[PDB]
RNA sequence: GUACGUGAAAUUGCUGAAAGGGAAGCAUUGGAAAUCAGUCUUACCUGGGUGAGAUCAGUAGUCUCUCGAGACUAUGCA
RNA sequence: UUGAGAAGCUCAGACGAGUAGGCAGGCGUGGAGGUUUGUGACGAAGCCUUGGGCGUGAGCCUGGGUCGAACAGCCUCUAGUGCAGAUCUUGGUGGAAGUAGCUAGAUCUAGCGAAACCACAGCCUGGGGAACGGGCCAGGC
């Protein structure tokens, strides 16, 4: 995990992360303290799927 | 006529004053500072000047009590230099001999422009997410559909119908790591 | 964007002028004092010279291990013990900027340690270790020449049960 | 052994109080040693504190700290006056406190 | 300038509690041999106009701003000028489709919203 | 429909479910407390005993005029009855769940009854108390070990 | 889901948490637990380089008002 | 110096219980004229909420949930306009109670089953002047 950091996008991440080793991105979106998509990309130039996230349930629950 | 006017728009009824709990403000967009004041009514005011924005240009707003009459030809407009400096001396130049209060109030609302105009080219050069809305008959309706999406999935009844097909395959080695000796042993029993 | 664009209501011309602070009498430099706050507490150290506001103090380094450090007079407790000779080390070089913290600067750019997090890290240039070196060097015989000081810079002050701090002597 | 206490053992009496009113703001608090009004002289303006630990714990940390300063004497018997951040609960009447020996006039 | 506020609790009705029928909103006690009316010890405190805080600092949020409704774009751009003084409250009824536009316009403004991200969610 | 316990996901648990049921509320919901939680094979036994008049039902809210009986002892209370009519609308409930568990495939050696709750129904001066009564039943949930 | 739009309060059942020596009970002040608002550095100033273009041209036209004031067009970007 | 809603802004001092009663300014509701180039199926109104905020207060704004077609701010006009009481009216619903009891089987069990009444409560001892004990004060439990 990378806390997401100042104004790097998420382009910007991928061609980062590439480079670093890095296969495959996800992105968790959340605003208002929940969780409500998330963005998965295969790097470098793979295809991008992007979900909307929804009955999120942790383990103790 | 100014005195008559702001006696029967100022405390009667303009339809452009919106009452808030601390102060009025003015929906009129000639006034310079926004607000329900007698000093900046605009329509009180027979003599009156104001800076607005189109297109990313600001403009100098003129009024005279000679064109009160002819409302297509009531306001000026002159165009403001990008330059702030030269935008300031041309509101001065323009409002020569007006009062300091005027000329005051427009070179304020100048700097608030300004800064909005910069601000407005700030946000286009950053990416900012883009708010979508949220529509409640869909969100409703996803809501149900997954209840009965959950329910018809059977997931442990699946879940289990595949672990134990994929056991009966042998994807492990000669005997699986996760099985009980007993168990392997009715398995080669069945599947032989 | 200059001229205001609020009524910018600027403060009155306050009366509040800045005047040097009168430290203790009993403040002096080379005065063997005990640390009251922080991460050296009970660690008895030595004045050198006094700050606008502060004390620069240190304890010896092959001591009790405190470098020289500022401390704030009210989280002093100035014993009566002898005097140290601190009048052979300079002290010109102590000053606000001296102990300032560093200025959290550098320009990272975009990802690496700004996202991947390769952080660089902090450590204490040997200039102060340098200075620090001289300083006990001018120190050390000093505390030698007297009995047990060097002894009690070592320890550390503590309350004992039915000490009561009004009352016995400092 | 011998611990560190670089303070003085204090205890929580009672509120600043009438005969049937209270006044939470103001605690009353004995610093033990301290015999006499004039003897509480030294104490005030120090640092008091009220040390205690929940079972839930915050930063690796089970230990929560109320501050607070003592501020004046409280009758002929050193008893002293302390304000503290947070008003001392009253379940704390009898408990231990912390007086500071910062900040230092000696 | 911070902002002082006499009292945070509400006043209650007197014996709103004891009763349904009875509602929270605070009515003046009526009844002569009412003791809260009297005011004795251990009664309830009533409204008065003491309690009343500072003219500068009324209507003022914890952050120093007074709330000015807005159901569009145009009422956003009022605060042109006000924008140190004032925070852009976008109204209940206002829908998703008119949220965004006044979010986003209050944004070159500089204007706070107190409910900027209601009814939307966000797309990086 | 929806139950009272947010269990009767298509999971584990049957559902079995009595609505306007023409019995007394309140002896309904003594039974339906004294079978909670108890096993499916059991819960069985038990309402045979009743009817048998081999097992008494502890009557512990509506206690009022229940006399003393020497066979509640096993729920630790002394105020018991031995109520027909309403054992024998959860005997029909209890073989409906059972018959639903049975329809989904479900493990029928653990069942028990997760969740029962009876609901006041419509009053039909002689207005008397009907009944809702809804019925869960589960396998018991077990533990497996981690990794040795 | 015809016990049918919305579905309040009184009232009832179940579940969870907490409290509980012959009342509850509310107020004041805090603790504990749970749960929220609640926010951030990101901009300003000063450059230099690079190109960019107008409200800049030792520039040419059109339109609407009234010389010059707005809107544009072509060209140059010194 | 911009601080002329002159119905504004500003400076200073004193003062603050209150029944009957007198006076002033405000909050809220249904409908009407005007207005907001007003809000709304990208969700109006209503309701729910240990979400947040504003007002001394009446009240108002808002987030989330629910919901499904209308609605509001401002100036003015208007009135069948604001409830805790009336042994109030209508409706719903409780404790008393599975009680009092009334249909079967063997007083027990089963089945069917009310109504009066109901501010809330429920140990004493004294004193508490107006009863004060059931609430209050000092003691026991």
């Amino acid at each position: 995990f990378r806390k997401r950091t100042g104004d790097i996008e998420v382009h910007e991440i991928a061609e980062a992360a590439a480079k670093r080793g890095y296969t495959d991105l996800l992105v968790l979106n959340e605003d208002r303290k929940k969780t409500n998509a998330l963005t998965l990309v295969h790097l470098p130039n793979g295809p991008s799927f992007y979900f909307t996230l929804s009955n999120l349930q942790t383990a103790k629950e | 006529q100014d005195e008559v006017i702001w006696q029967v728009v100022g405390h009667e009824f303009c339809s452009y004053r919106i009452k808030g709990e601390a102060q009025n403000f003015c929906r009129n967009e000639y006034n310079v500072t926004g607000l329900c004041n007698r000093q900046s009514c605009p329509l009180a005011n027979s003599r009156y000047a104001t800076v607005r924005e189109d297109n990313g240009k600001l403009y100098l707003y003129m009024k005279t009590i000679e064109r009160a009459h002819f409302p297509s030809k009531l306001w000026q407009r002159i165009k403001l230099s990008k330059n702030y400096a030269k935008a300031l001396e041309q509101i001065d130049q323009q409002l020569l001999y007006w009062p300091g209060r005027q000329i005051h109030r427009c070179k304020q609302r100048l700097t608030r422009l300004t800064q909005y105009l910069l601000k407005a080219r700030r946000l286009a050069l950053k990416h900012q997410p883009a708010l979508i809305p949220i529509k409640p008959k869909q969100a409703h309706r996803e809501a149900s559909r997954e209840r009965k999406a959950l329910i018809a999935a059977k997931l442990e009844k699946n879940i289990e119908k595949e672990l134990v097909k994929r056991l009966k395959s042998g994807v492990y080695g000669d005997q699986p790591l996760n099985v009980n000796e007993e168990i392997w042993n009715k398995v080669l029993a069945a599947r032989e | 964007k200059y001229y205001p664009a609020y009524r910018e209501n600027v403060p009155k011309k306050a009366r509040k002028a800045v005047r040097p602070t009168k430290l203790r009498a009993s403040l002096a430099p080379g005065t063997v004092c005990i640390l009251l706050a922080g991460r050296f507490r009970g660690k008895r150290v030595v004045v050198l010279s006094q700050l606008e506001d502060t004390l620069v103090v240190t304890g010896p380094y092959k001591v009790n291990g405190v470098p020289i450090r500022r401390v704030n007079h009210r989280y002093v407790i100035a014993t009566s013990a002898p005097k140290i000779d601190v009048s052979g080390v300079s002290v010109e070089k102590f000053t606000k900027a001296y102990f300032a913290k560093q200025k959290r600067s550098g320009p990272v750019k975009k990802d690496e340690a700004f996202f991947a997090e390769n952080a660089p890290k902090n450590a204490l240039p040997a200039e102060r270790i340098a200075d620090q070196k001289a300083v006990d060097a001018k120190l050390l015989p000093a505390i030698k020449a007297i009995p047990n000081m060097k002894e009690y810079l070592a320890a550390s002050f503590a309350l004992s049960n039915g000490d009561r701090p009004h009352l016995m002597k400092f | 052994a011998q611990g560190h206490r670089l303070y003085v053992k204090a205890k929580h009496l009672s509120f600043q109080r009438s005969k049937h009113v209270i006044h939470p703001g103001t605690s009353i608090v004995k610093i033990e040693g301290c015999d006499s009004k004039e003897e509480a002289q030294f104490y005030l303006g120090k640092r008091v504190c009220y040390v205690y630990k929940s079972s839930k714990a915050v930063r690796g940390s089970k230990i929560r700290v109320i501050w607070g300063t003592i501020a004046r004497p409280h009758g002929n018997s050193g008893a002293v006056r302390a304000r503290f951040v947070h008003n001392l609960p009253a379940k704390t009447f009898g408990s231990s406190l912390r007086v500071m020996l910062y900040p230092s006039n000696i | 300038v911070n902002i002082i506020k006499k009292r945070t609790k509400p006043f209650k009705r007197h014996q709103s509690d004891r009763f349904k029928r009875v509602g929270e909103s605070w009515r003046k006690p009526r009844g002569i041999d009412s003791c809260v009316r009297r005011r004795f010890r251990g009664t309830i405190s009533m409204p008065k106009i003491g309690y009343g805080n500072n003219k500068k600092t009324r209507y003022c949020m914890p952050n120093g701003l007074k709330a000015f409704l807005v159901r569009n774009v145009s009422d956003v751009e009022l605060l042109l000028m006000h924008n140190k003084t004032y925070a852009a409250e976008i109204a209940g009824n206002v829908s998703a489709r008119k949220r965004v536009e006044i979010v986003e316009k209050a944004r070159a403004l500089g204007v706070k919203v107190t409910n900027a991200g209601a009814k939307v969610r966000s797309q990086e | 429909v929806r139950y009272s316990a947010s269990p009767a996901l298509e999971t584990k648990c049957a559902k079995a479910r009595g609505a306007y049921l023409r019995t007394h509320f309140k002896n309904s919901r003594e039974v339906a407390f004294t079978i909670n939680g108890m096993s499916l094979k059991k819960a069985f036994i038990f309402l045979d005993n009743v009817k048998e008049h081999k097992q008494a039902v502890p009557f512990r809210r509506f206690n009022g005029g229940v006399g003393r009986t020497a066979q509640g002892k096993e729920f630790g209370v002394t105020q018991a009855r031995w109520p027909v009519k309403s054992v024998k609308f959860f005997y029909d409930l209890l073989k409906n769940a059972e018959a639903n568990a049975e329809a989904k495939g479900l493990d029928m050696d653990k069942l028990i009854i997760k969740h029962v709750q009876v609901n006041a129904a419509p009053k039909q001066a002689y207005l008397s108390s009907p009944s809702h009564i809804e019925i869960i039943v589960a396998e018991e949930e077990e533990a497996v070990p981690k990794a040795n």
